[PDB]
């Protein structure tokens, strides 16, 4: 049950951390 | 999972305006671009440019320190000599012909997009020749790398020569000539 | 910069109670940890057991993947396989021989201390033994554990034995016989 | 000047994140 808080915690930073990677420099822009 | 193979980098027109999709391609390191604060790795297939960027984020040193061991590590397995601060290599192809497989995350919004990079699987010039000799995604893109390779080397204007590469082997200058029977 | 080059591990006695020392040895590498909070590498010189204890540093999962690449490409690079979740390896020695000249950051605190990892650069077994063939601290470090690594073949409890590497070499016969002559 | 204040930032957690590391969970302890 802790290996699991931890894992949503970290996935769930990951996912915010990528998407605002793209939103201030994208590598491909359109 | 669901890793979607691509073939190649027009696929990415298809692609959510947002969504983060586990995505698989293979090609030739072309370039890399290495600062403090990212680092980009440009592939291409040929199909004759750099094609597929991609990007090992990193924001505190010890990612950055992960990022230059991983750099490192990578132009050591190719024989790619490395000054170890900014640090650019282009037109690798030129010089040394260096296969990859790789697994990036395609994360989109707005419509733009950005290729993380998951994992790197450099593949040995002698399997790659043995693999396409002896005889899926993984062997048409192979097939299809070389033969653009076979093409920009009978072009007389393309820098691109399997003579000049600092590896040229007798080996590769027999599947090479074996290779243009096939066309 | 002000480097420091340990020969053993032992030499860590004299460093301080609390500080931050970049420091730099030459090891074979014998042992990995992987998990999705941690990495360590084990490398040792047997002077006969695991005596570095190299960590990899990672909180998120953008440094993770790095961690991850990291791990998978210096295992490619000395032919290692690894199913790519923990992920351990034990005495590799006595399957693989996988010199490396590695440099760390020593921070203690308390007395206590953690050798981060900054550079790993592997070193090819052909060019070792070219090194110690045709002729410092790294080839006095070089020589050192190879001579270790000889007198643990010739005892017949321990279970290092060249004739049952994998790589075992037409050449790495012919380099061992002709290196306990000089002894 | 923008390029030196991130470079002193980024040196000053890293030496706090390391000590940090040490401090909770030593890798060689006495």
């Amino acid at each position: 049950p802790l290996k699991l808080q931890s894992r949503k915690l970290r996935y769930a930073n990951d996912v915010q951390d990528l998407l605002d990677d793209v939103e201030n420099s994208p590598v491909v822009a359109t | 999972k669901n890793r979607i193979f691509v073939s190649s980098s027009k696929d990415f027109e298809g692609y959510p305006s947002k969504a983060i999709v586990p995505v698989q391609f293979v090609a030739l390191l072309t370039s890399i671009h290495l600062t403090e604060t990212k680092c980009l790795l440009g592939f291409s297939n040929f199909e004759q440019e750099d094609q597929y960027l991609i990007k090992l984020k990193f924001k505190d040193r010890g990612s950055e320190r992960l990022a230059r061991i991983t750099i490192s590590l990578l132009c050591q397995y190719f024989d790619i000599e490395l000054p170890d601060p900014t640090v650019i290599l282009r037109d690798i192809h030129l010089e040394r012909l260096c296969f990859s497989s790789c697994k990036a995350l395609y994360v989109s919004k707005h419509g733009n997009y950005t290729l993380f990079l998951e994992d790197i699987k450099p593949l040995d010039l002698v399997s790659v020749i043995s693999t396409i000799s002896t005889k899926c995604d993984l062997n048409n893109s192979l097939v299809d790398i070389f033969n653009n390779l076979i093409e920009m080397n009978r072009d007389e204007k393309n820098r691109f020569k399997f003579v000049k590469l600092i590896h040229y082997d007798i080996e590769l200058k027999k599947f090479v000539q074996d290779q243009q029977k096939v066309l």
